């Protein structure tokens, strides 16, 4: 008693949701059964994160996450 | 040689937590094989992926990484620190990991004489 409950609460402003596919290594690498290691996307020249961080490869670009280096 | 190597990993896991040198997870901890620096990896033989052996075992060998061969990837959380401890000391909390990776080793000799025959014999 003493209140109205309102039913006024509107939180109905969507955030974002981290789809991550399982093991997204796989999508990093590809064997094949004689030992050879393809990076399938290219690899970010910058001195923060040279030789072992990987870019992404979009649609028409590369792309780092670490400095957010581009190209085309 | 006064210890067995299935548990060698315990004490050496316990003196490296105190220098953050054990990298919990699979693609963080591979990608410190990348740094080129990491000294060990431990596969558990329990897996849910077949893709999943058949990358690392590539990986660690063509660098030059041996193996620790554990069988349980729920157990492997225990030592690394990603379950929380109950009240008596009882891990209430099962967090598993199915890839271990060093980086710096402890400053110690008891896991560092049983780690290096474990190392030699297998060459
Ligand atoms: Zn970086």
């Amino acid at each position: 008693k003493k209140r109205k409950k309102k039913s006024c609460t509107t939180p109905k402003k969507n955030k974002h949701k981290r789809k991550k596919v399982k093991l997204a290594v796989l999508k990093y690498y590809k064997v094949d059964e004689n030992g050879k290691i393809s990076r399938l996307r290219r690899e970010c020249p910058s001195d923060e994160c040279g030789a072992g961080v990987f870019m992404a490869s979009h649609f028409d670009r590369h792309y780092c996450g670490k400095c957010c280096l581009t190209y085309c | 040689g006064v210890m067995d190597v299935n548990t060698a990993l315990q004490e050496v896991l316990k003196t490296a937590l105190i220098h953050d040198g054990l990298a919990r997870g699979i693609r963080e901890a591979a990608k410190a094989l990348d740094k080129r620096q990491a000294h060990l990896c431990v596969l558990a033989s329990n897996c849910d992926e077949p893709m999943y052996v058949k990358l690392v075992e590539a990986l660690c060998a063509e660098h030059q990484i041996n193996l620790i061969k554990v069988d349980d990837n729920k157990k492997l959380g225990e030592w690394v620190g990603l379950c929380k401890i109950d009240r008596e000391g009882k891990p209430r909390k099962v967090v598993g990991c199915s890839c271990v990776v060093v980086k710096d080793y402890g400053k110690e000799s008891q896991a560092k004489d049983v780690i290096e025959e474990y190392f030699k014999c297998k060459k």
